[PDB]
């Protein structure tokens, strides 16, 4: 049966890990951010000694790197950072094509298109804005907008249409759609304010979680409240998987990985249980991501590493 | 604060017997805002300036527009 192994762990960071992203085009790089203010792409052996080495560190920011995202091609990488400001990288040595320039607070959230053309980002302004490639603003989002920080936004995959989700602290999920700039609805539930969201790899769903620790389902197009389900305490980041219908749930001791048809867990993970006291004796897992196998997957946590998993059956 | 808060002013007065001193000093009140002349904090102990909201009647549905 479909169950998990501990496969490895990886080192190289002095900051708490923030976000991590694969892209499907190359699954032997690999790409990290962190609060030590510098993204680190890696370099993948399958050694079972290791799991990794760092290859290079893009390094320039004067705070924290809060989510990056990979190009569609692979050969660019963007960043999100606690300055104020964007990079655009060019990942074969470093040198930054462009740096984006326009908050008065921090840069939170950030994503990175289908199409390679339009840039979001989500922002403590209480701002979603647009931005072009060349690093200018087609658009600002500043009417019927959050009226606390924007944790997450998202581009939604989609038969052509546009439509990209936004979730902020003041327990609100608003869907928006392109050329017109307008609420496509508003999403009322979970008590407390609200640090994640994502999309299905199709493009119909949002699982939200925030300090609640819940998962509530909502439909993109139905605009319908499916169920909520008992999360846990707290749920920090959220990712469906690429080849399954499963959803891969993020608390503090443990990453929960839960079957949707039917619904219930398949296994809790848990990593090393060394004897530590008493406020969070393990550190709390705060990112996860799958690789597009969908064998293994990653994990971020505050002790600086990153938790390498596998499926076995 | 010193330079900002208080204004202070000196003025000797004669009489038929030597002279007197005279001081006034005087503090000033300003902190909410305006002219703005001295500056919005409060000087000697530096207050937390503390707005209040807290509500929530959150309920799942969905709402379209």
């Amino acid at each position: 049966t479909e169950q998990m192994t501990l496969r490895g762990t990886l080192k190289g960071h002095n900051g708490w890990v923030t976000q991590i992203a694969t892209t499907p085009q190359f699954p032997d790089m690999i790409l990290s951010a962190s609060r030590d203010k510098t993204i680190i792409m890696w370099k993948l052996t399958r050694d079972e000694t290791n799991y990794g080495i760092p290859q290079r560190a893009l390094r320039g920011h004067s705070h924290f790197v809060s989510d990056v995202v990979i190009s569609s091609d692979g050969q660019f990488a963007l960043s999100g950072s606690w300055d104020g400001t964007l990079r655009l990288w060019d990942l074969t040595t470093g040198t930054t094509t462009r740096r984006f320039v326009g908050h008065t607070k921090d840069v939170l959230s950030v994503a990175f298109s289908s199409d390679n053309r339009q840039i979001v980002s989500g922002s403590r302004d209480k701002t979603i804005k647009l931005w072009n490639t060349l690093g200018v603003c087609k658009y600002t989002v500043q009417d019927e907008s959050h009226s606390e920080w924007v944790s997450c936004v998202r581009f939604s995959p989609n038969s052509s249409n546009p439509i990209i989700v936004s979730c902020g602290w003041d327990k609100l999920v608003k869907v928006w759609n392109l050329a017109n700039c307008k609420l496509k609805t508003n999403h009322i539930g979970h008590t407390g304010y609200l640090n994640t969201v994502t999309v299905s790899p199709d493009g119909s769903l949002c699982a939200s979680g925030g300090k609640d620790g819940q998962a509530m389902l909502w439909d993109l197009n139905e605009g319908k409240h499916l169920y909520t389900l008992d999360g846990g305490d707290i749920i920090n980041a959220l990712c469906f998987s690429p080849n399954r219908y499963w959803l891969c749930a993020a608390t503090g001791p443990s990453i929960k990985i839960w079957d949707l048809e039917g619904k219930i867990i398949v296994d809790e993970l848990k990593q090393e249980v060394i004897s530590t006291s008493s406020k969070a004796e393990p550190p709390q897992c705060t990112s996860l991501a799958w690789s597009a196998d969908g064998q293994t997957l990653f994990a971020g946590y505050t002790d600086n590493l990153v938790r390498v998993w596998q499926v076995t059956i | 604060p010193v330079n900002y808060y208080v204004d202070t002013a000196v003025r000797h007065v004669l009489l038929r017997q030597g002279v007197l001193g005279i001081k006034v000093k005087i503090m000033l009140p300003w902190d909410p805002s305006g002219k703005i002349g001295p500056k919005k904090p409060l000087p000697d102990h530096v207050s937390i300036v503390e707005p209040k909201d807290e509500i929530l009647p959150t309920t799942p549905i969905s709402e379209q527009k």
